[PDB]
């Protein structure tokens, strides 16, 4: 029973490049089947009523990904990967991130031209990703000394059909979907061509700053917890 | 016969070129320093090493042959190798440590 | 005198087939029986009475029927057929002469009855029932010993 | 060990080694080193090196 | 104390007990005062709950020697009870029975190597057989055993006294023919498909030879008949394909051959044995002997096993 | 079991093959005898015959009655026995169609020839693609000549001569040496050689040849000419030569096909093919798995040996521990050398700072600990002293070339003003870092790092993997424990060890007892324990 | 430069198969990814001589490295599982196989219905894109049915392919973008050549031999 949404953005008419069909053949019939074997693998689940991150979470099930994970992850990924995409607004995002971007990658051009690589990269289905180091060292030593600023890094990572940086637990920012299936229609295997188009012409990067924003406060809810946790060692 | 990298998959570009570096993001990468010292590493996952001013002999396992890097070389050392690292002087290394895609 | 260590000897049997029968000499000079009649037997004979069971002390000894199976070799016939003070210890002498008997290879510094063995004695046991087999000879001097 | 003809094909009771003859028979023994082999072995020892 | 420390199995602990015992006074001297508390440290190595263990450890005096100066202090290492490093990543970093030894190749320096050749100068052990590994598909299913066969073994008993690449096949356009494979089996053809053209003489066809030249256009000097092109020459030469052959075969591969029997009146082959090898002047034999058995005896052994010397082979029973 | 089966087991599983057996006069009467009875009147036909042949003239007037010449009993004795089976036809499919296209490897590995040359000959790699049609072939076919460019190929066929030129007589001398005696399979040479033998580089795989049978091997199979320098194997063995044998002869015009190319130093038999003229297929059950290789005198690493061959990894014993979960390593080897370094410096420095007369006519820019000291020599081991007790005692030089002396000669003298302030003070000084001690720190962080580079890395692959359908390890590197077997076990689980019933155990080994005697040492009251501290703990109280 | 290369025409007119595919979608299939798979191999080759002298066989081999993938695996994979592919299919479809290859089905795995069924449901499990075989195989001797994702070829572990079809969903998209169980079942009723495999068993029956042997009696 998790969410059917009803696409953000207009949508059928939203986009001249995007074609109606094309829509309508992604949300209309992925969503549709994938949400209801979502459900009907859900009934009679102690997992059913979780998050949808949880689910995710819980059937990737770390080393042996079970039954349920790549029913949720897609959900979730095509849903997320409506987020980023924007009605007609793009280009040099500005704000934490044009900070942010001069730090690693040393410009919003250098990182758009690094973005353009993946095209190449996924071989296959799946989804490419702009993310958080918001990350959970689980082991050893895990804690790190001499800590230090910067151990933030605005990373992009490559996953093979159903994958999420939250099995990793790097938090995503933005996604596009590379299976054929969302690009094939519009221009047959010319995916360099429908690249660029989607970087330049339709990505919300307000809506990625957004994410952004939450990310970091994330990040800081985890530190305080940490602190909390201290305090408790204190005590 | 065969130079003993080819056997055992190290594959490396000799020399490399400003421009090659410039691209795949050669600067920015983790910094490593050693003087005298042999590391045993077993790698269980690929490394791509921009050397510098290190220079390491690598016996396999066994051997009792080695190879010799020295300059500015990129070494891309196997996934499940197991060799001995071993060392006389002054080290630096870049290292970036790709998984399966890039 | 006689070498502690395991001895198989034939005994020709009054009535129809020959029985056989294993023993353990040891430093303390308790001797322990073992033997298998026509009918698979593998019954202890150190009690007066004649059945006793070699399986119940493997049983002892904290092994499972399970392991018990796994560890010897012809198990249908032994599944058809479904003290330490002294004689546990074997000399140095002792533990040499039963790896040599009966390959095992427990290491020198053991020595001790380590119930493996028990079994593998049974299993040599039966052998000789069908056909593949020594039986010792006692006047051997490699089986006697110089105090 | 080797039989043209004239021994048993089947072992003689169950579980053994034993096999009887039907008429006379000449038994050969053909001649090479027995060597025991480790499983480590087995990999790199292969037939006919 | 440092910042970066990694976890250790050793397990240091200190236990402080009281001296005597409770409600029982010792006499005290008046020289010595008597010491209420005491406190000690002890080593014990970390044991797992599922097995107990017990420390390994010693302890040796090392120094660092600089103008004859001496710096007492001993290490002390665990050994532990596992052999060996489970990744060489975790791996002690010594594993050699002595040190000062440079005979390992390991304990050679990458740097200086002249350790590791002179291990490359002794030569290897005669203690191997040199020969062919013969291996046993008797113990196949069981362990597997090996018989190493030589020349103390194997001997030539008897002295006694065109050809090339015709080319690479074409791929086809019909790949729904049966043409692909070259030549058709006697036996089993009749699975693959329906014999129409067994009626026809030569089968489908005797042999035909066409040569395609890199322009594409098929050049043989007779279409019917069958020449082929040797590459070296580039002229055009037939094949032989009668050959030509009148062979008779006096000794066959894997016949046995008793002792004092004659192949013609001459070099009887005095060895018992199984030809090995064939070849056109020359015949091989792998020496065997043989062991006489009359009806009502035993032979203790299944057809590939191998007897070792002292073993018994066969078990005859006689009236005295 | 019924005889039929285990007729059948002994074939397929055993190697039975009922061989021929060739025996002596006195021999066959012995088979045929024995049977009978000891002592007794023989009766049977074929003993009789047997008696009277123990006897040379028999034999002669006999065999002249039959009317052969002496040489033909010799031949029917050497006979086989058993159904003798029916010859084999040769039945071809359909037209032959091909092309002399060049070696695709061409070069040998190490000659330069002139590139654009090279890229002429390559095209034809290409045309391979095209497909033709057998049925109109016929059609097409010019009985004429003369149009035939194969330009290509005549190129390379110049190349190649130019290289056998070169190198004749390289690799003559090459032979000798790495092979002592000629089998079949290995270069010809001596009278051997005639010239126009072809070599190496000239056959690839996938060309259709010509050749003649010149032996047959039981356990490796046959050999046959191919105009070459090294000879062709086709891999037949054991049991089914059996009725093989009735098919391949020696002396046999055969038309054979390349499926491998290989290197003469490492691999017995170069060249490997099947038989395309005879078919005998159905006859082939038995395979060799991996092809047969040289253990050469020089190799030293099975590893690296089983890299070349193409084999499987060496098997290890399985480890129980997933590292997907393990802790971290953070240590660093050229640590050891700064703490042996930083307190060798301080030593020397130490020894002039703390004696005037030592500081005296002493400079800290430059120093030697001893004229001829060589570290290499100094490594030792000395069980000599008994102080506390006997035990190795080993001795590191410093090169005093390698001390900073200066450097911590100027450091200390800001520690010792410090320590006279804290003499001042009237409080012991106490320094908690000395630069060294930082420098430590510094070079082992960098191994943090370098943990965790991997690490998540790892984790990163796992995942990639495991949605990839690939390899989570090396395929063939860990193999089950159980599997290997019988070894002895310290466990009671396979009984190898004794667990105790009705048993004292008094062989303790003093396992506790020789460390009870210690302990009573130490602390003769067995006093109940006021204090237990960790040594962490402890330090962690201190600073707290 | 350039070997294990060319594009080799299918067998069959580019829009012979009609009814049941599109010319578009053959056009596309073969037009595009097919070609640009061919010249992708031909540049990684020319840079070093000793992958270009390589039995294909032994290339797709070779680059597999037991897990690692060298940097060329990908187009000498897809390349020649695109050729197998077009052998596949053919000008009509199979009601059932003819002659031995029903001997064997029927004793491997059930009745052809039986199989059919194994093979439907398998068909459906693949998650990405990958490709789905019928092999032999060479220890066992015995046919299986077998799911690589991505280019892995049955090739890689030492079986005898005998058919192949393409997950992949440039394959099926064109003409039924979200109807997968179409192309399945079209292909298997109508669209698969039984003939084209009992052709490849016949070279198989050199490198296995099934059945059994002559064992004298004595």
């Amino acid at each position: 029973k998790f969410e059917l949404m009803p696409p953000p953005y207009p949508m059928n008419a939203l986009e001249p490049h995007m074609s109606h069909t094309t829509f309508e053949y992604h949300w209309g019939k992925h969503h549709r089947a994938y949400v209801d074997n979502l459900n009907k693998q859900i009934d009679g689940t102690e997992l059913d009523g979780m998050t949808l991150e949880d689910i995710i979470l819980i059937t990737y099930n770390r080393g042996d990904l079970l039954p349920p994970f790549n029913n949720a992850a897609q959900a979730w990924n095509h849903q997320f990967f409506w987020e980023s995409m924007k009605p007609s607004g793009g280009g040099k995002p500005s704000g934490e991130l044009l900070q942010l971007i001069n730090r690693d990658f040393g410009s919003f051009e250098a990182f758009v031209k690094e973005f353009k690589a993946a095209a190449a990269t996924q071989f296959g289905s799946g989804w490419a990703w702009l993310a958080y180091k918001a990350n959970r060292l689980n082991v050893g030593n895990t804690s790190n000394p001499h800590p230090t600023d910067e151990d933030k890094k605005l990373v992009v990572v490559k996953t093979p059909n159903a994958v999420n940086p939250l099995v990793w637990d790097y938090s995503p920012l933005l996604t596009i979907d590379v299976w054929e299936h969302a690009y094939y229609l519009d221009f047959r295997n010319r995916r360099p061509d429908y690249i660029s188009i989607f970087m330049e012409k339709l990505v919300s990067w307000e809506a990625v700053s957004s994410r952004l924003e939450v990310a970091k406060a994330k990040a800081a809810e985890r530190e305080e917890e940490e602190e909390r946790k201290k305090r408790e060692k204190e005590e | 016969e065969k130079p003993l990298e080819e056997l055992y998959n190290v594959r490396v570009e000799r020399n490399v070129t400003k421009d090659r570096l410039m691209e795949l993001g050669v600067p920015r990468w983790s910094m490593w320093k050693t003087g005298k010292c042999k590391l045993p590493w077993d790698w269980h996952v690929d490394q791509l090493v921009y050397i510098e001013e290190g220079e390491v002999r690598v016996v396999p396992e066994g051997s009792q042959r080695f190879m010799q890097f020295v300059a500015g070389d990129l070494v891309r050392y196997p996934k499940w190798f197991e060799a001995d690292l071993y060392f006389n002087d002054f080290y630096q290394e870049r290292y970036s440590f790709r998984a399966y895609g890039d | 005198l006689q070498s502690p260590g395991i001895y198989y000897r034939s005994e020709l049997d009054h009535n129809g087939i020959s029985v056989y029968t294993g023993t353990i000499i040891s430093d303390w000079g308790g001797r322990s029986e073992l033997e298998i009649d026509r009918k698979a037997r593998i019954w202890a004979r150190v009690s007066r009475k004649q059945k006793i069971s070699i399986l119940v002390l493997s049983s002892a000894m904290g092994l499972n029927l399970r392991e018990i199976l796994e560890n010897v070799c012809y198990p249908e016939i032994f599944l058809s057929f479904l003290f330490f003070q002294q004689r546990c210890e074997l000399g140095r002498i002792g533990r040499r002469n039963m790896n040599r008997r009966l390959n095992l290879d427990i290491p020198q510094n053991n020595t001790f009855l380590l119930p493996r063995d028990i079994l593998a004695a049974a299993d040599h046991l039966i052998g000789l029932k069908f056909g593949m087999g020594a039986l010792d000879d006692m006047n051997h001097l490699k089986n006697k010993r110089i105090r | 060990m080797h039989w043209s003809t004239d021994v048993y094909h089947a072992p003689e009771f169950t579980y053994g080694n034993v096999h009887l003859l039907p008429k006379t028979s000449h038994l050969w023994i053909l001649l090479g080193r027995p060597c025991r082999s480790s499983l480590v072995y087995l990999s790199i020892h292969k037939d006919q090196d | 104390p440092d910042p970066l420390q990694e976890r250790d199995n050793v397990q240091l602990r200190i236990v402080n007990y009281i001296l005597y015992g409770n409600g029982k006074p010792i006499r005290g001297i008046s020289d010595t005062s008597i010491q209420l508390v005491r406190t000690c440290l002890v080593l014990n190595w970390n044991q797992d709950k599922k097995s107990s263990s017990c420390e390994e450890a010693r302890a040796s005096f090392v120094e660092i020697r600089t103008n004859g100066l001496i710096r007492h202090f001993l290490r002390i290492n665990l050994v532990k009870s596992p052999i060996s490093y489970i990744g060489k990543r975790n791996d002690p970093s010594g594993s050699g029975l002595l040190s000062d030894n440079g005979s390992d190749c390991t304990n050679i320096n990458p740097f200086s190597s002249i350790y590791s050749y002179s291990k490359a100068k002794i030569q290897q052990s005669i203690n191997q057989p040199q020969g062919t590994i013969h291996t046993l598909l008797n113990r196949n299913k069981e362990c597997q055993s090996l018989i190493i066969l030589s020349a103390a073994n194997c001997s030539r008993m008897g002295p006694f006294k065109s050809l090339g690449p015709l080319g690479t096949s074409l791929p086809i356009e019909n790949f729904y023919s049966s043409y692909h494979l070259i030549t058709h089996n006697q036996i089993l053809v009749t699975n693959y498909l329906q014999l129409d053209n067994l009626k026809q003489t030569f089968q489908v066809i005797k042999f035909k030879y066409y040569l395609m030249d890199e322009n594409g256009k098929i050049f043989n000097p007779d279409p019917c008949r069958n020449i082929i092109l040797n590459p070296f020459n580039l002229n055009w030469y037939f094949l032989h394909h009668n050959y030509c052959e009148e062979t008779s075969k006096i000794i066959s591969l894997g016949q046995f051959i008793c002792e004092n029997v004659c192949i013609a009146k001459n070099g009887p082959p005095l060895k018992s044995g199984q030809v090995i090898l064939v070849q056109v002047d020359s015949i091989v034999i792998r020496s065997a002997k043989p062991y006489l058995a009359t009806p009502g005896a035993t032979v203790h052994g299944h057809y590939g096993e191998t007897l070792y010397e002292g073993d018994t082979l066969v078990t005859f029973i006689y009236e005295k | 079991e019924s005889e039929e089966e285990a007729r059948r087991k002994n074939w397929v599983d055993r190697g039975w093959a009922p061989w021929e057996e060739i025996l002596s006069p006195e021999a066959n009467f012995a088979r045929k005898s024995l049977n009978e009875g000891e002592e007794v009147a023989l009766q049977s036909p074929e003993a009789i015959e047997a008696f009277k042949m123990l006897s040379p003239n028999y034999r002669k007037k006999k065999i002249s009655d039959m009317g052969i010449t002496e040489d033909e009993y010799y031949a029917k004795q050497f006979e086989i026995k058993g159904e003798i089976p029916e010859p084999l036809s040769t039945m071809w499919a359909g037209p032959l169609v091909v092309r002399h296209v060049p070696p695709r490897d061409w070069p040998p590995r190490g000659w330069e020839v002139d590139k654009k040359e090279l890229e002429f000959i390559r095209e034809t790699h290409k045309l391979q693609s095209v497909r033709v049609d057998y049925d109109k072939v016929e059609e097409m076919v010019k009985m004429e000549t003369d149009d035939m460019g194969l330009d290509r190929y005549k190129m390379f066929l110049k190349q190649y001569n130019e290289w056998v030129a070169a190198n004749k007589d390289r690799l003559e001398k090459e032979s000798y040496k790495y092979d002592q005696d000629y089998y079949p399979g290995r270069r010809k040479r001596g009278k051997d050689y005639q010239d126009g033998m072809y070599e190496l580089p000239f056959y690839y795989p996938g060309q259709i040849c010509a050749g003649k049978v010149t032996a047959i091997h039981l356990y490796q199979g046959a050999f046959v000419d191919i105009g070459g320098v090294h000879d062709g194997w086709v891999p037949i063995k054991r049991n089914d030569w059996y009725w093989i044998r009735h098919h391949i002869k020696v002396g046999m015009h055969v038309i054979v096909e390349i499926l491998a190319k290989r290197d003469p130093y490492r691999f017995r038999f170069p060249i490997e093919m099947r038989f395309i003229d005879p078919n005998i297929d159905h006859l082939i059950f038995n395979r060799f798995d991996f092809a047969p290789i040289f253990h050469r005198d020089e190799d030293t690493n099975l590893d690296e040996l089983r890299r070349d061959c193409g084999r499987q990894p060496l098997p290890r014993k399985d480890p129980g521990v997933k590292v997907e979960e393990e802790p971290l390593l953070s240590n660093h080897p050229y640590v050891d050398k700064l703490w042996q370094i930083h307190n060798a410096e301080q030593m020397i420095l130490d020894d002039m700072e703390a004696n005037p007369v030592k500081y005296k006519g002493k400079n800290l820019t430059e120093l030697t600990d001893d004229e001829d000291f060589d570290e290499e020599n100094r490594i030792e081991y000395s069980k000599a002293y008994y102080k506390k007790a006997l035990l190795p005692k080993m001795i590191t030089k410093v090169s005093v070339k390698e001390l900073d002396l200066e450097a911590a000669f100027a450091e200390r003298q800001h520690h010792n003003k410090l320590r006279m302030e804290a003499q001042e003070r009237g409080e012991v000084y106490k320094i908690p870092k000395l630069r060294r001690n930082i420098e430590m720190d510094e070079y082992d962080f960098i191994h943090w790092r370098r943990s965790l580079e991997e690490r998540e890395a790892m984790l990163r692959d796992i995942s990639c993997r495991r949605a990839l359908g690939l390899p989570l390890e090396e395929p063939g590197r860990y193999v089950d424990p159980s599997a290997f077997g019988k070894d002895q076990y310290d466990p009671d689980s396979p009984l190898y060890r004794y667990d105790y019933w009705g048993e004292p155990k008094n062989s303790e080994k003093s396992k506790q007892e020789r460390m009870t005697d210690v302990h009573n040492k130490s602390i003769v009251g067995k006093g109940t324990v006021w204090y237990e501290m960790a040594y962490e703990d402890a330090v962690k109280e201190r600073m707290q | 430069v350039f070997a294990y290369y060319g594009l080799k025409t299918p067998p069959y007119k580019l829009d012979a198969l009609e009814p049941y595919m599109s010319q578009k979608m053959l056009e596309v299939h073969w037009g595009e990814h097919h070609r640009s798979y061919v010249e992708a191999l031909n540049k990684q080759l020319e840079k070093n001589d000793i992958l270009y002298g390589c039995t294909m066989e032994e290339l797709i081999k070779v680059t597999y490295n037991n897990g690692n993938p060298l940097p060329e695996f990908s187009d000498a994979a897809q390349v020649w599982n695109h050729d197998f592919f077009w052998e596949s299919m053919q000008p009509g479809g199979g009601d059932m196989p003819k002659l031995g290859l029903l001997q064997q089905i029927e004793k491997d795995f059930g009745s052809f219905t039986n199989f059919r069924e194994k093979f439907t449901e398998a068909a459906l499990a693949l998650f990405g894109s990958g490709w789905i075989w019928l092999v032999l195989k060479r220890e066992e001797k015995r046919l299986a049915i077998v799911k690589t994702s991505n280019a892995v070829n049955p090739l890689v572990w030492n079986d005898i392919p005998l058919i192949g079809l393409d997950l992949w969903e440039h394959a099926y998209y064109l003409d039924y973008k979200n109807d997968k169980a179409k192309y399945v079942n079209v292909f298997m009723n109508h669209l698969v050549s039984w003939d084209a495999a009992l052709g490849r068993m016949a070279r198989a029956q050199a490198f296995v031999n099934l059945g059994e042997p002559k064992i004298p009696v004595a």
